[PDB]
């Protein structure tokens, strides 16, 4: 029963991408959503069996996947509470994205290949989450990396999309290299790759740094966030999957599965990434970019909370699962707005008659991001902010990030709906089928269920804080939202420009790192092999 | 310890006799020896028959060690999965045994340049214990952490 | 197929060849003038 | 073993008696028969014989042939990859040269005598000079490079073999001998240094590959580079272990430098064949270092990675040859829109390039993991150095794929039925090894 | 004293001189392209900018 | 004669000062001879001759 | 102006005398460019423009020699650490001047 979900996704991938000539566009519009629905039924069974009823299961497919001398690893799947929760969230979001793609990608030539890549992408994410050993996780990590390369660069005749895919691939190579080094350290000194025997009470700092460096790649933290903003070249369904669940979450999942992180580093890196991402999102004028910077900020919050307390891992995973739903909703709604208006710029959006479902889903997702009380996003974010009070540095930065988050989120909501119409007087239209309505029904259902069921066991446990300190996140969010509605100026033009250039990390890489890389290549080749050592 | 040429030629003749006795009856497990040929040679390469037989014995032993390690890992994984949250206290022994097996397998034939595999951080913990004892007795201040009770699930 | 017999036979053949080679490599000077090194050899000179 | 050697001797023999019109058919059938004989040799190789599975001698130390773990894998790889080379080549002259080269190479792998090894491997010296220097599509410079580099390295190896034959009295691997001499170790090492391209002795390889026919390039990358690992495992580590341990800091410096400089040089390449050639040079460094550690993990890892390369590099060279036949260009700048214009060629190209980058479902991943584990067994820094610099391979491969993937093109340049037939065995073998049947 | 050094073809001068005229790829035109090297400048708070952007009632 | 005198003198002087027979003595004698050979020669030669 | 050269039935003949151009493998060749061809030639034959200048010597020594020196120093450090870790006596390496003959550890001996 547990294997079935992975089978359904890989089957949908093979069918759509190898037998699409027979199935057709309509055949992929059937087999994709059907397989994802079946996988949702299996994931729901897994979630009930493991999470609610505390029944972890291990399925060993085969032994001796790698058998060289002492080194021995097997392909085995352990469904633990973290795996069940992530499997459920991933499959729910993927099923929604598959339903969404039926209408969105009708205007794209390869809808069969797109559906195939989406299902293979979901399968590799489930392999990463459910792996019982570090090698299976690496298999999933690389599979999602390759699927992202094949999906971001889907538009090959655009130089920006191919460059965005190359950027993703290179950054992910650097990260998985650090991970491979850490896995080698852990195998050598613990004797196994299985997480049960992997447990080490005291680990040398080197392994901790290598683990963190590996994780900061997929979960785009500071210095490694360049690829996320660029990943906007790909079609909207890809962005929803990568940002909401498949890619950003993997780093957090790795850090939570093996608690080798160092408190000092994770807190500072997280709080910095939260603030920087919020500031970058303030300057952004593309709808899809703002939601990416919001993803960066939220990832910063999840990374930061690990430092605060022992329950930080539970709080981080709880935020991760709460975030995937609303963030997916934000991307799908942004895509539909872009499709309906033929515009990507916030300036040209405005009030216009539309579907009630889409406008409500956008409002509720934005409210969850903002932190509106009595919402799934609110509980998962307050759990972090309240517990971070002990670390004075992390708390102050995270509150400032909450303010900036509220400001941009409110500005975006005002610009997309409240603001008067800003596009031209030309005939534009995108009619929504019942499949899109089902997709939004699924996202809203996830959002509602999250409030009733919660995200962590310790979510509502009392944090012994004065009332003024416990309710401050709300006041900061409200103040930011009010300032964002008024569309006031917060920073001087020098800083607004700085934030628009994203801190100039990419300008540094191009002017110095890329030039050094190609000078090393020039010395290695032109000066030496084909110069000094080449005959006349 | 010195080996005279008379003793060396005597051992060579004995080795030839051992080969002749082995040759008399066919054995399908000739290259999977259960016992080594005992010797006091400076270099094993001197007696080719001893060298090859002992190498085959060492390969047999290493294969057995690798399979034993896999068995130990299977019992540790089962034990860990049965106990639940009591795994740390109840699976200390099984883990200790598994880690010992891993060290034996890796260390026996590591190679000329390979370092000893410190499964369980036993060597590091020992070194820290010695460093602490010396610093405390000599009145020095140790710049290293003190030895730990447990550094891994077992060792 | 008695592998042990084949291995021992091959090793023996190689060892015999090595011994024969070393015996062959023991070569004194064959110069006609060099009577001292080859005193015991039975040669007749027609000169 | 005897069946394999007999089939090997029959394949060059068959050409003398064929009709001159049936040459290609006969050569293909002979290649398949040699593959089947290799499978029979594998069947008749019992794991119970731990040291050497089978040894045969035909009256002298030179005619001593035998199969071990390294020899068995390399011989099976050569027999697997030869049919592809055969079908890709047309003409009696070309067939004769290729069949003679293959016979010499396949006899070298199973040889257990250093002098016989030299006699068989270096017999195919003029044939490569003539093949790489063919009238219209060949370069005399590349032929001279490969020939001179081979002659100098093999002559040094020959001098070391002569000293070992004089001092010990025999040069057969089956007789246990140890030497601490550094001159003799260097003599044996220099051959390995040149044959498996290691900086700064790698210049001969790219020239030869670019100006060789596709059958020649496929054979060269697939198995000719591997002949170094057979010499290391069979003729160097048993006798000159002390010198490899004495020089390990230098060996590591030269291997890592080769990996780095080759990776950086691959970045400045505009020709697809040169890109594949420099990728091979970079990949050879890990195999060489892993074997030099003289550990179980290293020898197995090196052989496994060699098989993975011997399955991934022929695929890329085959696809490059197919593309060149379709377009008469190897410049990445002229080739654009290949995704839209050749969806079937593109799929296989992307798959093989993913294999070259050591992704998990490919044999390269497992092999790399084992080799990195062996390096980590030696020192953690040794492993880290290799793992970090692997990104350079990603940068060049990504740039190439991106340039080829999109653009505007007015030519439909896709593979024919013959081209798919030629890569299907390589694809299936790659998949099977990737899933763990190494 | 005549020596090999006199007759060896030392690589001191380039045998081939690249063509002076070189291709510059076509690029979309940016009307005003002067780089801003000063984070703090009077231009940001210029009277013109205040009248054009900051002051108009919105 | 001048070049050979330089080489022999430097070799003997280094060996006496160092007190040991070593490769370095030959290297420094060769380097000094090659430096004297390349006193007025163009750019590459000052590097190449001390090495050869 | 064009005709299908290939025949699936096997009755393929090359009409060398056909007025109409055969759609053979040569139909899909990409048109070359005079300037691209000269760029390719210049890139391959870049040894002609090589000149020994102080900047070239500096760059070569600093990156190639510098990397080689760093790599040797790191390998020597790692060897020293491993020898200390293993408990082996200082090994006689090639360039190391050690008054010890230790090279290969004895398998029988316990270190
Ligand atoms: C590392 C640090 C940075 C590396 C270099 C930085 C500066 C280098 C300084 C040296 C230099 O400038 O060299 C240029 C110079 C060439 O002159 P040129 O200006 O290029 O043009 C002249 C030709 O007409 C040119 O005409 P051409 O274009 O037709 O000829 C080109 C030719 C010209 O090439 C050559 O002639 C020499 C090629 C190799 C030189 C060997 C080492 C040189 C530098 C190593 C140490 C440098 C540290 C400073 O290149 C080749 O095709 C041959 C190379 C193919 C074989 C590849 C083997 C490589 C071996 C070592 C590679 C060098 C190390 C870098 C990579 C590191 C990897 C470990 O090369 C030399 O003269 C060699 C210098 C040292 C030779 C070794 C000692 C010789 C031993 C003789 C002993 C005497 C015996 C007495 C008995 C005699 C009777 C028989
Ligand atoms: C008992 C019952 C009967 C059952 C049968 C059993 C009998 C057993 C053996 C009997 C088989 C007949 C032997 C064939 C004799 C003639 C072969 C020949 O002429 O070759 C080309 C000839 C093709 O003739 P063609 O196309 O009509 O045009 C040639 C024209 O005459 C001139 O054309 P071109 O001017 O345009 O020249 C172009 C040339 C391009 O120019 C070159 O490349 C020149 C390169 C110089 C030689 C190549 C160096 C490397 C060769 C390596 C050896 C190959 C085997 C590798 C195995 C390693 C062995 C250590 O390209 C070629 O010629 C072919 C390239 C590759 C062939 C080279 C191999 C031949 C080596 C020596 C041939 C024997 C001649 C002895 C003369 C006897 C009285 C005069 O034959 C072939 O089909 C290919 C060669 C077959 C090689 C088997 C011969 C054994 C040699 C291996 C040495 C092992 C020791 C011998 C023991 C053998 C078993 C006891
Ligand atoms: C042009 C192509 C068009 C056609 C496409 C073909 C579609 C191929 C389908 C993909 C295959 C996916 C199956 C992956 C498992 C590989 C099957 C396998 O290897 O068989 C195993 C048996 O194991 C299985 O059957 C696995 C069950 C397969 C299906 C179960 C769930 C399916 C979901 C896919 C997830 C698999 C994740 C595994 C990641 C490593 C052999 O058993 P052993 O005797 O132990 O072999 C020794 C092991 N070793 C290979 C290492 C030597
Ligand atoms: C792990 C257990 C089960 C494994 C199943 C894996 C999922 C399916 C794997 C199928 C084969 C793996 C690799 C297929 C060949 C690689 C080429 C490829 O994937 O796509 C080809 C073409 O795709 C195909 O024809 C075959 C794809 C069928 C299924 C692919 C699913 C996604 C691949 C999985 C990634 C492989 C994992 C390797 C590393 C873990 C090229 O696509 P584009 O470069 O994007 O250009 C297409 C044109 N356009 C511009 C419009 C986008
Ligand atoms: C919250 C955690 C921190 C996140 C990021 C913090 C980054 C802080 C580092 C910048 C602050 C110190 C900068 C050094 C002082 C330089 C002051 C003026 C700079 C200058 O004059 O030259 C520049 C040198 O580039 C440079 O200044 C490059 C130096 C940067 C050091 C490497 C650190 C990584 C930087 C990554 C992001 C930083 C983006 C902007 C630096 C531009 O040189 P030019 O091109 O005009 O020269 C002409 C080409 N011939
Ligand atoms: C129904 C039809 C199915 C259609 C497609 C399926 C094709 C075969 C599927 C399964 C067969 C697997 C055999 C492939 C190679 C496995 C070789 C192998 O692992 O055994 C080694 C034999 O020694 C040896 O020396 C073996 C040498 C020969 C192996 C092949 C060498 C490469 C040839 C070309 C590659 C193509 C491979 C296919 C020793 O294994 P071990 O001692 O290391 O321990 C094992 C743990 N690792
Ligand atoms: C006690 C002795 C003291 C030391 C004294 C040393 C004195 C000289 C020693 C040098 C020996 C090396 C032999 C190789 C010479 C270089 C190649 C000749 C250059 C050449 O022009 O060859 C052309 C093509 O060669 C090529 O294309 C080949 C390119 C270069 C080959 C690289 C050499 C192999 C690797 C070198 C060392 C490797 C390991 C060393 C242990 C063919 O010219 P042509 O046919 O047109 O004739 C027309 C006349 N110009
Ligand atoms: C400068 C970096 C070195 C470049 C090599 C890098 C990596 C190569 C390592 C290869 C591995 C095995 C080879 C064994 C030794 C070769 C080089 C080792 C380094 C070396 O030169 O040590 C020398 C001794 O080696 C010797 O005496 C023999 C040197 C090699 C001879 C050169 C050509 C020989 C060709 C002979 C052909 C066949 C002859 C067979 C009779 C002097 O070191 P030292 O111990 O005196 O320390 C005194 C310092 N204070
Ligand atoms: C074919 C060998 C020719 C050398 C090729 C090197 C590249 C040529 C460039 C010209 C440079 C002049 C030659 C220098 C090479 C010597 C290596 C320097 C190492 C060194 O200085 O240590 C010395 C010992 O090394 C030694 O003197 C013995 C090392 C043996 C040299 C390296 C052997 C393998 C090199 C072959 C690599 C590839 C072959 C292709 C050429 C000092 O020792 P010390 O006893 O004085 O201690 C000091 C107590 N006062
Ligand atoms: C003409 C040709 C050459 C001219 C130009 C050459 C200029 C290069 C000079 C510096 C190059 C890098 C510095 C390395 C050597 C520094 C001094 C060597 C002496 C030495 O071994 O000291 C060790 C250096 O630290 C170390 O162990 C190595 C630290 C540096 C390695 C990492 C730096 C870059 C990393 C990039 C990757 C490269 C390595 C990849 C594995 C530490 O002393 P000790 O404790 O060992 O005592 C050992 C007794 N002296």
């Amino acid at each position: 029963m547990f294997l079935l979900a992975v089978y359904f996704l890989f089957f949908s991938a093979i069918a759509n991408g190898f037998f699409g000539r027979y199935l057709g566009v309509r055949g992929s519009q059937l087999l994709g959503p059907s397989a994802l629905f079946l996988a949702l039924l299996c994931s729901g069974t897994i979630f009930y069996e493991v999470c609610i009823q505390g029944c972890s299961t291990n399925i060993k497919l085969f032994e001796n996947f790698v058998y060289s001398n002492e080194l021995n690893v097997s392909a085995s799947f352990l469904y633990d509470p973290l795996a069940a929760t992530m499997t459920l969230t991933v499959v729910w979001i993927s099923c929604a994205v598959h339903a969404y793609q039926n209408l969105y990608m009708r205007g794209d030539g390869s809808q069969t290949l797109f559906t195939s890549y989406l299902s293979a992408f979901t399968g590799f994410m489930l392999i990463l989450v459910a792996g019982q050993n570090l090698v299976m996780l690496f298999i999933g990590w690389e599979g999602i990396g390759v699927c992202s390369y094949l999906l971001i660069g889907y538009y090959g005749s655009r130089v920006s999309a191919v460059k965005s895919a190359n950027k993703s691939l290179i950054v992910n190579k650097i990260s998985d290299g650090f991970l491979l080094g850490s896995m080698l350290y852990l195998w050598f000194y613990t004797g196994s790759f299985s997480y049960c025997s992997l447990a080490t009470f005291q680990i040398p700092d080197v392994v901790s740094i290598l683990v963190l460096l590996g994780a900061i790649g997929k979960s785009s933290q500071l210095f490694f966030h360049v690829w996320l903003a660029d990943a906007m070249e790909g079609p909207t369904p890809v962005s929803a999957l990568i940002h909401a669940a498949t890619l950003v979450t993997a780093g957090i999942y790795v850090l939570c599965k093996l608690n080798l992180h160092s408190q000092s580093a994770v807190g500072i890196l997280g709080a910095a990434t939260a603030l920087m991402g919020g500031l970058f999102g303030l300057a952004a004028n593309d709808l899809k970019r703002v939601i990416a910077f919001s993803t960066c900020s939220q990832l910063g919050y999840m990374m930061a909370v690990l430092s605060t307390c022992d329950d930080g891992a539970d709080f981080a995973m709880g935020h991760l699962v709460s975030h995937a739903g609303f963030k997916a909703t934000l991307f799908l709604s942004a895509g539909l707005s872009i499709a309906k208006e033929n515009n990507n710029f916030l300036n040209r959006y405005g009030s216009r008659q539309g579907s009630p479902t889409l406008s409500f889903a956008t409002t509720i997702a934005s409210l969850n991001l903002l932190g509106f009380p009595e919402l799934g996003g609110f509980y998962s974010k307050e759990s972090i902010l309240n517990n971070a009070y002990i670390n004075q540095g992390v708390s102050i930065i995270l509150t400032l990030a909450t303010f900036l988050t509220a400001f941009y989120t409110s500005k975006v909501l005002a610009q997309l709906y409240l603001f008067p119409y800003g596009n031209g007087r030309q005939q534009k239209s995108f009619d929504i089928d019942a499949t899109t309505l089902i997709c939004f029904g699924l996202l809203l259902s996830e959002m509602l269920l999250r409030i009733f069921t919660g995200s962590s066991l310790s979510q509502n446990m009392t944090t012994n804080l004065p009332a003024h300190i416990k309710n401050l996140p709300f006041w900061v969010a409200l103040s930011g939202a009010l300032s964002g509605l008024a569309t006031t100026n917060l920073f001087s033009s020098n800083f607004m420009r700085f934030f628009g250039n994203r801190g100039g990390f990419d300008v540094f890489y191009a002017r110095k790192c890329s030039n050094v890389f190609y000078h090393n290549a020039y010395v290695s080749y032109t000066l030496l092999d084909r110069g000094f050592l080449k005959l006349y | 310890t010195t080996a005279t040429i008379e003793e060396r030629r005597a051992f060579h003749k004995e080795v030839l006799d051992i080969v002749q006795s082995k040759l008399a009856n066919k054995n399908s497990e000739w290259a999977r020896p259960e016992e080594p040929i005992l010797h006091n040679l400076k270099s094993e390469k001197e007696e080719p028959h001893v060298y090859y037989h002992n190498n085959n014995f060492r390969v047999t032993r290493q294969l057995i060690h690798f399979e034993k390690t896999k068995i130990f890992e299977d019992e540790l994984d089962k034990c860990m999965r049965t106990h639940g949250e009591a795994k740390y206290r109840k699976c200390q022994e099984i883990a200790k045994r598994f880690q010992a097996s891993c060290r034996v397998a890796s260390n026996l034939e590591r190679g000329p340049n390979a370092r000893k595999r410190d499964v369980g951080f036993i060597y590091q913990n020992n070194k820290l214990r010695e460093l602490e004892k010396d610093a405390k007795e000599l009145g020095l201040n140790n710049p290293f952490p003190p030895s730990s009770p447990r550094t891994t699930i077992g060792y | 197929v008695d592998s042990q017999a084949e291995w021992y036979a091959e090793y023996d053949k190689l060892e015999k060849a090595r011994q024969k080679r070393r015996i062959w490599k023991w070569r004194d000077s064959d110069s006609r003038d060099e009577y001292a090194i080859n005193a015991e050899e039975p040669v007749i000179y027609i000169r | 073993m005897s069946l394999y050697l007999f089939m090997l001797f029959l394949q060059p023999l068959s050409l003398s008696f064929v009709s001159r019109s049936f040459s290609k058919i006969s050569s293909l059938m002979m290649s398949f028969a040699t593959l089947w004989s290799a499978v029979y040799m594998w069947f008749t190789s019992n794991g119970a014989n731990q040291t050497f599975y089978q040894v045969v001698s035909w009256g002298s130390d030179w005619s001593t042939f035998g199969v071990c773990y390294t020899s068995l894998y390399i011989s099976l790889l050569c027999a697997f990859i030869f049919p592809i080379c055969v079908i890709l080549v047309q003409g009696y002259r070309a067939l004769s040269i290729l069949i003679c080269i293959q016979t010499a190479v396949s006899l070298s792998i199973v040889s257990l005598h250093m002098l016989a090894f030299y006699a068989l491997f270096e017999s195919s010296l003029l044939l490569f000079f003539i093949l790489i220097g063919r009238r219209k599509y060949g370069s005399l410079s590349a032929a001279y490079n490969i020939s001179i580099y081979t002659f100098i390295s093999a002559l040094g190896f020959l001098i070391s073999a002569f000293w070992l034959n004089w001092s010990f009295g025999s040069v057969c691997a089956l007789l246990p001998n140890e030497e601490a001499n550094s001159f003799v170790a260097f003599g044996i090492f220099i051959l390995l240094w040149v044959k498996a391209p290691l900086v700064p002795f790698h210049l001969w390889l790219p020239e030869a590959h670019v100006y060789a026919p596709t059958a020649g390039s496929v054979l060269l990358a697939g198995v000719l580079l591997k002949i170094s690992i057979v010499g290391l495992h069979v003729f160097f580590l048993p006798i000159c272990a002390s010198s490899i341990v004495k020089a390990f800091p230098l060996i590591l410096s030269i291997c890592l430098g080769s990996f780095i400089f080759s990776s950086f040089s691959t970045l400045k390449q505009i020709d697809l064949k040169k890109i594949v050639a420099y990728s091979s040079i970079s990949h050879m460094a890990i195999v060489f270092l892993s074997s030099a550690t003289n550990s179980g993990l290293g020898i197995q890892g090196a052989v496994l990675y060699c098989i993975a390369h011997g399955l991934i590099s022929p695929g890329l060279f085959l696809l490059v040859g197919i593309l060149y036949k379709n377009t008469n260009t190897k410049l990445v700048f002229y080739l654009r829109g290949l995704s839209q214009q050749a969806p079937v060629w593109w799929s296989v190209w992307v798959f093989f390039m993913l294999g070259n980058l050591a992704f998990p479902l490919f044999p390269n991943f497992i092999a790399e993991v084992v080799c990195l584990s062996a390096l980590f067994k030696n020192h953690e820094l040794y492993a880290y150095a290799f793992i970090f610099f692997s990104f350079v391979g990603t940068v060049y491969s990504s740039t190439v794929l991106g340039r080829l993937k999109g653009g505007v093109s007015s030519q439909c340049v896709d593979a024919s039925r013959l081209d798919v037939i030629s890569w299907n065995p390589l694809v299936l073998a790659t998949v099977v090894t990737g899933i763990g049947y190494m | 004293v005549k020596t090999l050094a006199d007759y060896i073809h030392w690589r001191n001068k380039p045998s081939s001189i690249p063509p002076v005229d070189e291709y510059r790829p076509p690029v979309p035109l940016v009307n005003y392209d002067k780089l801003s090297t000063q984070f703090f400048s009077k231009l940001d708070n210029d009277p013109v900018i205040n009248r054009v952007l900051r002051a108009p009632k919105v | 004669t001048l070049l050979g005198a330089i080489f022999c003198a430097t070799d003997a002087l280094y060996e006496n000062y160092s007190g040991k027979k070593s490769y370095t003595s030959g290297m420094v004698a060769g380097a000094a001879t090659g430096a004297v050979f390349a006193i007025g020669r163009p750019l590459p030669q000052p590097l190449v001759w001390p090495l050869v | 102006s064009s005709r299908i050269a290939g025949d699936t039935t096997g009755k393929y003949t090359p009409n060398i005398f056909s007025p109409e151009t055969p759609m053979d493998r040569s139909f899909s060749h990409v048109p070359k460019n005079p300037f691209w061809e000269a760029w390719v030639f210049r890139r391959d034959n870049i040894q002609r423009e090589f000149v020994w200048t102080w900047q070239t010597i500096f760059d070569l020594a600093t990156f190639v020699g510098g990397l080689y020196v760093a790599m040797y120093a790191t390998a020597s450090f790692c060897s020293r650490q491993n020898d200390k870790r293993n408990g082996y006596p200082e090994r006689n390496y090639y360039f190391s001047d050690s008054k010890s003959n230790f090279v290969i550890p004895d398998e029988r001996e316990f270190y």
